[PDB]
């Protein structure tokens, strides 16, 4: 009850709860994937109190149930975030992210001539884990660059 | 209906060997009888936002060769789209509405594959987008392998030059590990090197490599040799004529080569391939320039063609 | 023979309500079947002593689909004429000793008509003289408000940015006042404002007319919406973005658009018109673009024929 | 420690609530004034089902004290928020935005000729005119365009 | 120190009319007894990074006529500083480290401004950022009405021509609305009138104004005729051509003219104003460009000395 | 005289370190005790054929705050001399009969070591010359690194950006390796490395140096960190955008770095170092550049007094 973690709990009957967002990529997630862009009932916490991960970020979005590609997408900003449907009143499936086969519209492309900047396109990256790092290669430029130069930019 | 009918050619690296050989079977008929009307009445724009007048005029041709109505720009010389702001993604959606296919060439990369989005299905076919891609210059050195050495596996190729910024050298590579048991010998100078990303294709498909600093270490093995230009731009004055400006073949060089070897080069030649050795059988690069009218032909055929009565 | 062979189309005000239809009639007819032979044999000039691209590629094209022959020059890209003195009435009278129509662009006003002086009779068509005319982009608009809304008359027609130096918007309204009934709303900024000569000419003929300052108060009854870009140097930055430039459409202002209303523009479009609006069913720039061909089409078989059989 | 609930959540200890945010604003401020770069805790509810406006938003942000002037760089997006300050589970303060007189940082000049798009300066703009409906002027061109001019880009 | 006592000059509006009359009457004293030595081992940068010969020879005549060295530039289609990437503010930085004061001429808005919060406790002098502010005109224009007229306050003053664009009559209206009794005449051709804001101002201080249509109205009331030059590109030539018998100055319009009447021009006077009006003794354009001299040491003079006894 | 009394300063190769400790000693002087009139009635002649703004203007203050007269120009497509068929030899034969001493910046390299041939015995000072030299930076550059860190010998230099065509760091390792214990920390792209002539001769004094892969690996040990811009052109946009998580500086970078630890760039800094560091108390660029007026105001009084005592 009190070993304070919960307080009057944010016990929604029907939803998504994206928990153990790995800390500041909380609101990266909100923005990048538009999240707030609903009607529904969002209660975000930041910056939580998780002494057994250190300190966190916990979505929960109502009546929504976000899924698989969507679910995919968030791999490479929070690995390890668990998300839990919810029908009535608890967990009816909790879903880990795995890295997807592409990803479409977050991210740009480093390459400055890529011609993706000037233009009305959508960005898509053909995703590639080279164990040890994430290559991506840009579908336009067809240039191929460290997830880590792509997340700087 | 074949299988590049109405197809977008914007790389080289969504063409598969069957798709590679059906285009070189068919230059090779083309080449052997004439259809001077097989695409009449069919218009294609010739849109080259950047100039490039060799590859220009072999398009157009090839395009009159079969027939064809050309419409169309060399610019960077202001001819004026891109004024007012103009996106290429609305330039498209509008030259679309009149014309059957596209040929293109375009500073960006990725420039060509955006006109895919936005074309209809009016084919679009990649003549140069910045330092990404450009099929049809495969096309046309695969074609001259092929019918100088016969086949398009088992050769021992030489890739002489600056490697490392050469758009060319970069995809013949990736083609010609499309296919088995060829050897690659790299001569670069150590700025221009051949990248990472291809040798490691290369191991990846257990294909051989080597680097040599000499033509001499490999003349005797050699099949195929493609030479680049390096651009003195790419080096300073003076690391250009240093040591490093000995990628030039001269006609002495050539002493032992195999009977067959070939000295192929996009162009243009400045001059590292010297004037004498244009006399010896050996030189092709011209030969090769003539064999892009027959595979530029050959896919504006295989794209605007259904079937295709040869 | 039909009462445009071998005219002069230097201005929409010389074309009555009759040549009007007949050539919407034949470019409904080329639509419909093909004629691409007809011309055959003919050789056309296209001038365009003004660059102009989209212009330049529609109407070769179109001189294409109907088999004639195209020599010619785009300049503003200094291409030798000019120099030494040479006045446009030698000009023209050394080009119409060997072509047989002239399709012309050029920079000051009434350079078509005093090319009219100089050619014999070899036809002269005006693809745009400075701020005076532009007939042949008026007869594809026509063409693409008749074919969508099936009338030319009793239209609500918006005529929506600067309406004070766009050379089109103020022709297409001299053209459609030769037709019944149709009424114009008007929506500009203060300073670009359509002239009085319009207003004046409208009064006249008894036709309806209002300005307004938001499309949406007009949306609910227009049938055809045509937009025009500002150019921002005819006004400053701050004018320009200071609240003068809500002359943009988004998507959501055509909610309550009638179902057979039209969004025309004849571009480049930079941002007045936003990119979400393509995807509506009322997005018709493009394939007004389109109909380009057919209108030019139409115009070039009508002048160079006697007689046309359909 | 106090029984939260989530249709109107509950008691941090000491911090400060901005209620009454209009609806969708909420995201907006988060975004704009950088109020998410703290590690304390943040809890944010958004369309709640409330005060009339009828859904609005809410953020509670413990531990940070933001106030009179933060308060009103608050007033052109949210006039109609109250920003209570908490002190040991009660509301020692109650606080409204009213117009200032400067709005730093958060706008971009409509005027392109402007030397603010390109250069290391924050952009700052003299406010007037108070509900009838606002003026901005910026500090570099110096020219006065209307609010919903510059709100909108 | 004096009140002006290395202060910025960026904009009239930050200057109150006791700071103008401090300005006025000390090159008045400069004018009479002039002190060569004054800014003897001062070193003013001369940044025109806008090309401006009467502006900046103006200046460095200024500078030198008190003893000062002088170092800068005119970058028209030259000259590295800010290049791209090189930002206004690091040329400042760098700039201020070398010199005592920085005149400077830039094309956007608030670039002088921008400058002041880099250049250390270097003043800054603006000699015209885009279109809003040119101080150190409206300095002399000020001096030469006072000079001329004897007082600043209870002036009858017509503006004519630009004055949607003109800077310097947006400029001069605040200016001699910080004094008393002025009365205001505005002969534009309404595309280019004053902007609502000017007209705003003025009556919330209760200063009179009317708009008229020709000069020929109010040429006997007037005590200073300011034109300003009609920009040709803002006007379709045939408007430009068209407006009234014009409003340009020949001396057969003033032979109403008050005795005291003077004309006034910024410069350049392409055609506004004929040549013989430059015999008339209401000529005052060349008179108020030597003027220019005088308010320009008086500005220097007042921002590197702190105390000044003349 | 003095030792460097009208000496032609062209290369840091040709100057001692007694001579470069000279320089450095009278700099420090002028700095602290000005002495306005010292070169009075010289004339001294700015012929920059290849333009920079910032060596120009830094140059031109140096002559006027010791009191000297300026002729000169800077060339970028422009202004008559070298033209085509005029030599340099005779450009400098021409001038060296007009001016007392000659500064100047060319495109090729020994343009100033010809210059010398020709000058008579006026002396000439190279203000840049192709890729080769630049001796009034590097004389900067240690006055820079001698007043902050208090000597120029036992310290531990970090050089990073294109250490290959750097001409600045080619220089500073000449002049730092006149001096004795210097540690140097090469930090550069390798395809952007030193040279192995300056890692050559480094070694037969004897230098200690590494090369580094990130600034954060040395960091730590610093006291000098001197920034180099990476050229853009030379590099292939895809690499120059891919180095690692880059080698730019930001104020995170700098949480370790010693008290005494300052950045110097020679500038322009477009990116390679953000805006936060330039609030940091290692930021020291703006002031390195205001130290080029008391370099280039030593190297002058030098040159051109025979005995100065000050
Ligand atoms: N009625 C419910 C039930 C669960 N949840 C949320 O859904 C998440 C699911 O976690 P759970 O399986 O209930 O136990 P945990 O150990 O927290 O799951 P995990 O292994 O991800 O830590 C919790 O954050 C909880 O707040 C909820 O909001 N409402
Ligand atoms: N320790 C507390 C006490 C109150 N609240 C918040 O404080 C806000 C408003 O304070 P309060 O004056 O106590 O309730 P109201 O009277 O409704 O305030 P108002 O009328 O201004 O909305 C409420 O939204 C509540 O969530 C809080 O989070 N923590
Ligand atoms: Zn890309
Ligand atoms: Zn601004």
């Amino acid at each position: 009850m009190t070993h304070d973690n919960k307080l009057q709990v944010e016990a929604i009957k029907r939803g998504t709860v994206i928990d153990h967002i790995p800390a500041q990529i909380g609101f990266k997630l909100l923005s990048l994937f538009k999240l707030t862009e609903t009607d529904q009932r969002i209660t975000i916490g930041l910056n939580l109190p998780s002494g057994e991960m250190g300190r966190k970020d916990l979505i929960k979005i109502e009546n929504t149930f976000l899924s698989e590609d969507q679910v995919d997408q968030l791999a490479l900003y929070a690995p390890q975030a668990t998300v839990n449907r919810i029908d009535n009143y608890e967990v009816v499936g909790k879903s880990r992210p795995s890295l997807p086969e592409r990803i479409d519209n977050v991210l740009v492309c480093p390459n400055s001539n890529c011609i993706s900047h000037a233009e009305p396109v959508s960005s898509s990256f053909a995703v590639r884990k080279r164990a040890n790092d994430i290559a991506l290669k840009c579908k336009y430029c067809e240039k191929e660059f460290s997830h880590n130069v792509v997340l700087a930019n | 209906a074949n299988p590049l009918y109405q197809k977008h050619i914007i790389s080289i690296n969504d063409l598969s060997r069957d798709d590679l050989n059906l285009v070189l079977a068919t230059a090779a008929k083309l080449k052997a009888n004439p259809q001077p009307e097989l695409l009449k009445h069919k218009v294609i724009a010739s849109c080259f936002f950047e100039a490039s007048t060799r590859t220009r005029l072999s398009f157009e041709t090839s395009m009159h060769r079969l027939g064809a109505s050309v419409v169309g720009f060399s610019d960077s010389a202001n001819t004026s789209l891109g004024k007012k702001g103009e996106t290429l993604a609305d330039t498209i959606s509008v030259i679309s509405t009149y014309v059957d296919a596209i040929v293109m060439r375009h500073p960006q990369e990725g420039a060509a594959r955006l006109a895919t989005e936005f074309s209809g299905n009016v084919p679009v076919l990649n003549a140069g987008d910045g330092s990404n891609q450009h099929p049809t210059q495969t096309l046309l050195d695969l074609f001259t392998i092929q019918e100088t050495q016969g086949r398009l596996d088992n050769l021992h190729v030489a890739m002489v030059g600056d490697l490392k910024y050469g758009r060319t050298v970069h995809s013949l590579t990736q083609a010609l590990a499309k296919f088995d048991g060829n050897r690659f010998y790299f001569i670069a100078p150590d700025a221009l090197a051949m990248p990472q990303y291809i040798l490691d294709m290369l191991d990846e498909k257990g294909i051989a490599w080597s680097l040599h600093s000499s033509i001499e270490e490999v003349m005797a093995e050699v099949d195929i040799l493609y030479m680049t230009r390096v651009q003195k731009e790419r080096l300073d004055p003076s690391e250009y004529a240093n040591v490093k400006a000995q990628f030039v073949l001269r006609a002495s060089d050539l002493h032992n080569a195999k009977a067959n070897m070939k000295v192929l080069h996009p162009l243009p030649r400045v001059d590292e391939i010297a004037t004498d050795v244009d006399k010896t059988p050996h030189a092709w690069y011209f030969q090769q320039a003539g064999n892009g009218i027959f595979a530029r032909q050959a896919l504006l055929a295989l794209v605007l063609n259904r079937d295709l009565v040869l």
